């Protein structure tokens, strides 16, 4: 046995069909954070949405910051599930964006993001194809009998 | 013998001929040295070339 | 529109097996056949059933435990000409009888 | 959406009991299917139209899409306005059952949402009908690279 | 496995509260959002693991050894 | 809401009955121009009936392909294989009364020529068997009867009479 | 238009699906000699033409007879009154028939007597009736169908599809200096050579431009060249 | 409280599923295996005698596995985990019961072992089978591991439904030039065989069948197929009037030029082209040269005594292809799943079964001589234990079999391979992923774009969201959430029903067909043509839907074809679905407090009338509509949920209507790839490559699909607080990044187990 | 000309006729034909 750590050049998924490999591991002390303090975990590229055009996670986000403050599992289901309209009233109430948007601050410089940013509990699961197994080398190798080439 | 039905008894002139066989998929497709394999991930600091 | 023209059908026939059925009231050589589901689904065995067409040119037909037992129209022969023999006491056989003109079927109905 | 219904609902409807204009199209029957399938690819593209242009300043489906890199107009529109007509083999779905698609249409609907269309944009959900019908355009393209 | 014994954000620790937790859940039956508040989680990502994490050491203790 | 009657009928020698291929009902007033002469025949298990009607020489006949090779001024050939199926029934209206009658075996009528048979006669000179083929066979080897022909009504009415 | 496209003229078979034959009209017209040429080639319109078709026997007369619609050369105009079609089935008949006396009394007749494995009568009869209501009658018998198409809005104008590029190039009434077609081999058949290759990368550069791109014309036109 | 009519029909599902289980393919088709086909095999060759001494038998009686009659379960067995340590093979025994002859007064029989069945986790006679979490602790063992997966040499694998082509039916295919073949390949039993037909030129059409020499003349054939009327023919196959009276007498023409009258010699044509008897048994040239062939060519559809049947099947089959020289479309594709019917792992083990089985008799008798040749004594000998040398072909050949994927069928002909697989555990998905995977084989070459695509006609029955690059030499689906796919029922009672209800049977039929109503062809295969066809049809479906002949035997009317078929078939796809009599459903609101209350259930509504199987033939041919909602008295059926239509796998994705569905598919072939927990036995098993997570946690947005899997108690991934921006300018494409001090506080962190077997062994020496 | 046998029902064919006048036969089951033959199809 072995445990790995999850190494620069590993495939993770949003299991909503976004497929993708980590880049440059941050420290702590960089990315935003906000008000609560809390600091983003996975921070994802915003691109990936529109081209792929894929709504449905960005509404899973939603749903995700409305289940953790009402403290239930929030459901949703083909053809179904939590009616979206709903979720604001549990979160604007409570002080979070009618929309799952919210302020932040670059923990580079300290000052405003210039921009509102989106997020919330999401669900990404870790896949095999580990880097550690995948990455290969050779100087000069072993030769196959008949063909006398690596 | 066996006689199970063996089919594949060629074994000379594919060898040599076809697919990813030798002369196309071997001598000329050679498999080489001095080389590695990776996953990537992007570096724009990283200049280019 | 289906059924409405094929349940109409129906009592088209009860008109039908109603006239040519009374045509047979007399007694010429002329049969016509039916077609009973097996089993012979009355009551038993004890040792039958009759017919009527209800008002508004209905079928009501029984055979035992006063079953209600309907069916109507039928496939059309035509083409052929089908005539009913006899078996006379094995060898000197073939008396001929009655030919054929009138078919029709008779289900459960449900 | 609704002005398309009964323009080409009026096209389908005076088809069937009453003869129409016939473009040169060669035969029949095919004439509303060249009008159909050019109605609703207008209908689309202009409903994306009000949906790229009244749509809010500084938001992302447009500057990037709208200019930059990533999408294309064409893109947001169906995601917020609408997404229509998934189109395979070039047309409209084909009949895998007898005069019918799915099992949820009556016999003889020649009525758009009868084949491969769809009023509801991603944002809105679909209905079983459209899904299943959105499964397949993008699987065709799919095999026809595969 | 064991509740984390801190969240993966803030670094408050949650090591401790799932006892207090699922205790104060089953004794004193009171709904979940309610629970955690006062139990001391405000920070959400920080409550998540508490709402979240099935706990898997029990159905991984049948195993055991000694039975 | 009124009762038309019926009521079954016995064995008696059992039924039988024909339809065949050649001749429909015809156009006119009288569909019905009934078939003739019988002279048939029966076997058991495989029935197989010679069935016989005779041909008019003024039919545009041609007695040439009759003096050609085989006669054909003879009656003509009609046989074919048989069923029964049960449920299947004649029947017929005596007055108000209606009387069911059991068929049995049904067969099907099929023109053919033992003529070819002739086309044989100058042809020919100058374990197992488990299936329809052991049921041809037999049906060859057991194959033998001459059977009259009759017509009339005397129990068909009485016999269901009696029976009542 | 897709990549097989691609495939089939690099590869340059003898045969090939869709082999379009452009050809400019002498004038711009929608009528008339317009559809003239289009009648004075176009596959085969005799059953279009076959009004209907009648067998009787009188005695040992044999008789093929059938009528056609004047009318219908009114529609589409043709050259022909019958004598023209009635050699014409003759001249097609070698493909089956045989060559005998055929006869109009007035208003579309035809007469075929035929005569002496007995009842050949009969057998050759029945193929009559089968086949002859189909082969050639005026038309060029390579070329399946052709249209009379628009272009941009003044000029209109017929393309064809068939493999002869010959004939309908020398066929009358149709400017022949300037026809163009597809399937390259063809054109080395007729033509040929420089023209061929010219063609070869016009086409290639045309098709290759409408699903996106650009290769410009220098690789193209070599090659065009090392094929050529 | 009362329950809404809206969604409560969601109770449903989960009590369907919940006795009748999910994964219930693989087990039923065994269960029903080990419990009856033995009985059947053994009573196809009970009687193995050689020649010689002739007194002598031996009969086969019964047939048992683990049970010799002494308690119901057997004994004493391995337990299956255990057994998987050790390289074992998990087993339960065959047990014959015999009779022989050996001397005088014997004829003795006992309870015998003729070897070891590889039997299937969580099947009947498994040791897991019927225990709750007890047994699951002292056997050592999951409790959530679905089953239904073989184990054998230690490792693990599965028999994959193999989707295979419509057996024993008519198809028309057209082509550019060609001519549009029929074919109907027909089999059960004995000698599977095929029929092509064709036209091979111009209106002039042959019966190409390789048993024959090489064509012949429909006319011929039909003539010799009993029925002589000839021109009638013509009014048979062709139609009355339409177009299509000339297109068939054209082909009629060449059977008179040549020959006629089946009463002798046009038979003979036929066994005058047939290729030979190979020496013996040639006796029968003669006229019935062929009448074996007549009956038996390929058609064991039908054969039996007098020809009447055959000869107008072959009929109503010639008349769908002169219909397609007619136009084309009005043809079959194949495609749309009802004329495919996958196939289960039941038939499959007994094909190979009584072969092996019957390599065992063959070759059991020719060991039984050896002893009998050369007289001593008086031969009697007990002739009985030389089973036990004489043995595993049927047990090693048959772990040979399961464990690699050839196998060899001598009596077909016939091999096929890569028929099982390694089941992959990298996740509690993907463990019933493999399980629940239809395998399509055969697909001729890849070049042909048909058999690809998704068709429409799939919906709800099988998993629109998944057809992974796995593809290659096949293809491979899911089913849906909710499928049955029916076994084999029976026919004669069905038949005879039918004449009940007042089919007429063809024999008495006009010999004119197909202007009066449609037809009713069992299995396609005619019988009546019945008066009346749609009464005759709600009375059918009145009768299934609670009295007799349940589950499949469905029924769908058509249109333009004429036909109303009934189909009893075997190894086909049937779904769930509710009948809304008049407006509203059957199911009255009131019925589901009487179901959720657990005195009620599943398969309880077949008896009450409520819900049954349709077929995507009989659904084709009914009404369906989505929501309550929505409803119009034209209707005849709703849908019980619609998110049943989303595979197993596809059910994971929160909202799947919101995405493009390529996407989705991605998530099916991924998912089954995410790291996870497995299973609760997870640390005390030993596997080969297994991976697992230290912190696993539920996804906060669950589906109703997923609850139902137990897919939060097995949860794979971690739930990550995460923001969407673009930071650093390390992102770009897909490229995520991550958190220190996060990475490093447990989120996200793996484990890895490999096995190294070495095994010791003795040498010779 | 595709016609139907009476009686033998089988077929019918024009034939090679006796003294010409082909008349028209039954092939194999014996019937004649009266000639002066009206026919029409179209
Ligand atoms: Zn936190
Ligand atoms: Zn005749």
């Amino acid at each position: 046995r072995q445990n790995r750590r999850p190494e620069l050049g590993d495939k993770f998924s949003s299991r909503h069909g976004q497929k993708g490999v980590c880049g440059i591991i941050v420290k702590q002390e960089d990315m935003p954070f906000n008000d609560q303090g809390i600091v983003p975990d996975i921070i994802m590229n915003p691109h990936g949405f529109p081209s792929r055009m894929t709504v449905g996670k960005m509404i899973e986000l939603i749903s995700g910051k409305a289940g953790v403050l009402n403290g239930t599992l929030e459901y949703g289901t083909c053809f179904g599930g939590s009616k979206l309209e709903d979720m604001s009233k549990i979160l604007v109430d409570q002080g979070f964006n009618y929309s799952g948007k919210d302020m932040l601050y670059s923990g580079i410089t300290g000052e405003c993001l210039q921009a509102y940013i989106f997020f919330g509990p999401i669900y990404y699961q870790k896949l095999k194809h580990m880097v550690l197994d995948k990455m290969h080398a050779r100087a000069r190798g072993p030769r196959a009998v008949l063909t006398r080439q690596p | 013998n066996g006689g199970g039905k063996v089919k594949p008894i060629r074994g000379f002139c594919q060898r040599l001929k076809g697919k990813q066989g030798r002369f196309r998929g071997n001598l000329s497709g050679k498999r080489v040295d001095f080389s590695g394999r990776t996953v990537i991930s992007p570096d724009p600091n990283l200049s280019i070339d | 529109k289906e059924a409405a023209a094929e349940l109409e059908l129906l009592n088209a026939d009860h008109q039908h097996i109603l006239r040519k059925l009374k045509k047979m009231n007399n007694k010429p050589e002329r049969f016509m056949v039916f077609q009973l589901p097996t089993r012979l689904p009355a009551f038993e065995r004890p040792a039958v059933g009759s017919i009527r067409v209800h008002k508004s040119g209905k079928l009501s037909v029984k055979i035992g435990n006063v079953v209600m037992d309907i069916g109507k129209g039928a496939e059309t022969t035509f083409l052929q000409d089908v005539i009913a023999l006899s078996i006379a006491d094995d060898a000197s056989s073939a008396e001929l009888l009655g030919r054929v003109d009138g078919k029709i079927v008779v289900t459960p109905q449900i | 959406v609704e002005i398309a219904y009964h323009k080409c609902d009026e096209l389908i409807t005076l088809f069937n009991k009453g003869e129409l204009e016939t473009q040169p199209g060669c035969n029949e029957e095919q004439t509303l299917e060249a009008k159909i399938g050019g109605l609703l690819s207008k209908v689309r593209e202009e409903v994306g139209d009000v949906c790229i242009n009244e749509l809010d300043n500084w938001n992302a489906p447009l500057i990037m899409a709208t200019c930059g890199s990533k999408g294309s107009t064409l893109n947001v529109s169906q995601m917020v306005a609408v997404v229509g007509q998934q189109i395979i083999s070039g047309n409209r779905v084909p009949d895998g059952f007898q005069d019918r698609s799915l099992p949820h249409f009556p016999k003889n609907s020649k009525t758009p949402q009868s084949k491969g269309f769809v009023r509801n944009s991603f944002f809105s959900g679909l209905s079983p009908p459209e899904f299943l019908f959105h499964a397949i355009s993008g699987r065709e393209g799919l095999v026809d690279t595969a | 496995m064991i509740v984390p014994v801190r969240c993966f954000s803030c670094g408050k620790v949650v090591g401790d509260k799932w006892e207090s937790y699922l205790n104060l859940l089953q004794e004193d039956e009171l709904d979940e959002g309610t629970a955690l508040s006062r139990l001391g989680l405000k920070r959400y990502c920080c409550r998540r693991m508490i709402l979240t994490h099935v706990d898997l050491i029990e159905k991984f203790l049948r195993y055991n050894p000694l039975e | 809401i009124e009762e038309f009657p019926l009521k079954i009928s016995g064995e008696e020698e059992s039924l039988h009955v024909f339809q065949y291929a050649n001749r429909p009902r015809l156009v006119g007033r009288k569909p019905a121009e009934h078939p003739f002469i019988s002279a048939a025949r029966y076997k058991p298990k495989s029935h197989l009936w010679e069935i016989d009607i005779p041909l008019d020489e003024q039919a545009f006949y041609n007695k040439d392909k009759a003096e050609s090779e085989w006669n054909g001024v003879n009656v003509q050939t009609l046989k074919g294989v048989g069923v029964e199926n049960n449920g299947q029934y004649a029947a017929f209206v005596k007055d108000m009364q209606v009387y069911l009658v059991p068929i049995e075996r049904v067969a099907q009528l099929k023109p053919f020529f033992k003529y070819i048979d002739d086309a044989n006669v100058t042809r020919k000179q100058e374990n197992r068997l488990t299936g329809s083929l052991l049921a041809h066979k037999v049906a060859d080897e057991e194959a033998n009867i001459e059977l009259t022909w009759a017509e009339g009504t005397f129990e068909q009415f009485k016999d269901t009479i009696v029976k009542e | 238009l897709g990549v097989p496209r691609i495939k089939e003229i690099i590869n340059a078979s003898k045969v090939i699906s869709t082999p379009i034959i452009n050809a400019v009209l002498v004038n711009d017209n929608d009528e008339r000699a317009a559809r003239v040429v289009k009648g004075r080639v176009e596959k085969t319109l005799l059953s279009d033409v076959a009004f209907y078709v009648q067998d009787v026997y009188k005695d040992n007369l044999s008789f093929i007879q059938v009528r056609i619609d004047l009318g219908t050369i009114d529609k589409l105009q043709l050259e022909l009154t019958i004598e023209d079609i009635a050699v014409a089935i003759t001249r097609a008949s070698k493909l089956k028939i045989q060559a005998s006396d055929v006869n109009i009394i007035g208003k579309d007749r035809i007469a075929i007597n035929v005569f002496p494995s007995e009842n050949d009568v009969f057998y050759r009869m029945q193929q009559l009736r089968r086949a002859l209501p189909d082969v050639v009658v005026k038309g060029l018998p390579d070329i399946s169908r052709a249209v009379i198409n628009i272009r941009d809005d003044g000029k209109r104008e017929l393309l064809v599809e068939g493999y002869g590029l010959r004939d309908v190039m020398c066929t009358d009434g149709v400017i022949g200096s300037r026809t163009t077609t597809n399937h390259v081999l063809e054109v080395f058949s007729v033509l040929g050579i420089e023209a061929a290759r010219y063609s070869i990368i016009r086409e290639i550069n045309y098709t290759m431009s409408n699903h996106g791109m650009s290769v410009d014309p220098r690789h193209i036109q070599l090659l065009g060249d090392v094929m050529t | 409280d009362e329950i809404n009519t809206a969604q409560d029909k969601w109770h449903l599902l989960p009590a369907f599923l919940k006795v009748k289980g999910l994964v219930k393919q693989h087990l039923d088709s065994f269960n029903y295996f080990v419990d009856t086909d033995l009985k059947k095999i053994i009573k196809a060759n009970q009687l193995i005698l050689s020649d010689v001494d002739p007194e002598f038998y031996l009969k086969y009686v019964d047939i048992r596995v683990g049970k010799k009659s002494s308690s119901s379960t057997k004994d004493y067995l391995t337990p299956p985990h255990e057994c998987r340590l050790r390289d074992m093979t998990y087993s339960a025994p065959i047990y014959v019961d015999i009779e022989y002859t050996r001397g005088r007064n014997i004829i003795m029989h006992k309870d015998v072992e003729i070897g070891r069945m590889p039997i299937m986790l969580r099947s009947n006679k498994c040791i897991l089978y019927d225990a709750d979490e007890s047994k699951m602790a002292k056997l050592n063992e999951c409790p959530l591991d679905p089953g239904g997966y073989f184990i054998v040499n230690g490792t693990e694998k599965v028999i994959l439904v193999q989707e295979q082509l419509s057996k024993n039916r008519i198809i028309v295919e057209a082509d550019e030039k060609k001519g549009i073949v029929q074919a109907s390949v027909t089999s059960s039993t004995h000698e599977r065989k095929s029929k092509t037909y064709v036209i091979t030129k111009n209106g002039k059409i042959y019966l190409k069948h390789n048993s024959i020499a090489e064509e012949i003349p429909i006319a011929i054939v039909l003539k010799a197929c009993g029925i002589l009327s000839d021109l009638e023919i013509m009014q048979l196959v062709c139609g009355n009037d339409s177009s299509y009276q000339d297109i068939f007498a054209v082909n009629l023409e060449e059977s008179s030029k040549l020959d006629i009258y089946t009463q002798q010699q046009a038979l003979e044509y036929i066994g005058a082209k047939v290729k030979t008897m190979r020496r013996q048994k040639l006796t029968i040239l003669q006229e019935g040269i062929e009448a074996i062939a007549t009956t038996v060519i390929a058609h064991l559809t039908v054969e039996a005594l007098d020809f009447r049947e055959k000869a107008l099947y072959i009929a109503m089959m010639t008349r769908r292809v002169v219909m397609a020289m007619y136009n084309p479309k009005m043809i079959d594709d194949r495609d749309y799943v009802g004329n495919k019917r996958l196939e289960l792992a039941g038939q499959l083990i007994s094909l190979l079964f009584e072969d092996l089985f019957k390599k065992f008799n063959n070759d059991f008798k020719l060991s039984i001589d050896k002893v009998l040749k050369k007289p001593n004594r008086a031969m009697e000998y007990d002739a009985l234990l030389s089973i036990n040398v004489h043995s595993n072909n049927i047990t090693s050949g048959l772990n040979r079999a399961i464990s690699t994927g050839n196998w060899s069928l001598k009596r077909f002909k016939m091999e096929r391979a890569g028929v099982t697989h390694v089941l992959s555990r990298l996740s509690y998905i993907s463990a019933l992923g493999m399980m629940t995977r239809i395998s399509s084989q055969f697909e001729k070459s890849r070049k042909v774009s048909g058999p690809r695509a998704l068709q429409p006609s799939q919906f709800g029955m099988l998993c629109t969201a998944d057809t992974p690059e796995g593809e290659a030499c096949g293809l491979v689906k899911n089913l849906a959430l909710m499928t049955h796919i029916t076994t084999d029922d029976e026919e004669e009672p069905i038949k005879k029903l039918c004449y009940v209800l007042g089919v007429e049977d063809i024999t008495l039929i006009d010999s004119a067909s197909l202007h009066l109503n449609y037809g009713v062809y069992l299995n396609g295969t005619l019988i009546g043509s019945i008066r009346f066809p749609t009464k005759f049809v709600t009375q059918f479906r009145h009768l299934r839907r609670t009295g007799k002949v349940s589950e499949f035997i469905s029924i769908y009317s058509n249109s333009h074809q004429m036909a109303v078929h009934i189909a009893t078939d075997g190894g086909r796809i049937c779904r769930p679905l509710i009948i809304v009599s008049d407006g509203q459903s059957r199911v009255k609101d009131i019925h589901l407090r009487k179901l959720l209350d657990g005195e009620l259930d599943f398969d309880d509504f077949l008896k009450l009338g409520l819900v049954e199987y349709l077929d995507v033939n009989e659904e084709n041919d009914s009404y369906i509509a989505l929501y309550e909602k929505d409803i119009v008295p034209s209707m005849t059926h709703l849908e019980i949920e619609p998110f049943t239509i989303l595979g197993a796998v596809a059910g994971l994705i929160p909202y799947p209507h919101h995405n493009q569905s390529p996407r989705n598919t991605y998530q099916c072939a991924m998912g089954k790839q995410a790291i996870g927990a497995i299973a609760y036995n997870q640390f005390k098993r030993i596997d080969t490559l297994l991976y697992l997570m230290t912190y696993p946690q539920q996804p906060m947005v669950k589906t109703k699909t997923i609850e139902l899997i137990d897919y939060d108690k097995l949860p794979a991934g971690q739930n990550a607080t995460v923001a969407v921006m673009s930071y650093s300018g390390y992102d770009i494409e897909d490229a995520l990044v991550l958190n220190k001090s996060s990475i490093d506080r447990g989120f996200g962190r793996c484990e890895t187990r490999r096995k190294t077997t070495t095994v010791l062994k003795r040498y010779a020496n | 000309m595709l016609s139907f046998c009476p009686s033998c029902n089988n077929m019918l064919l024009i034939t090679s006729g006796d003294s010409g006048v082909y008349t028209l036969a039954c092939r194999s089951c014996p019937y004649e034909f009266p000639i002066e033959g009206i026919e029409i199809y179209d």
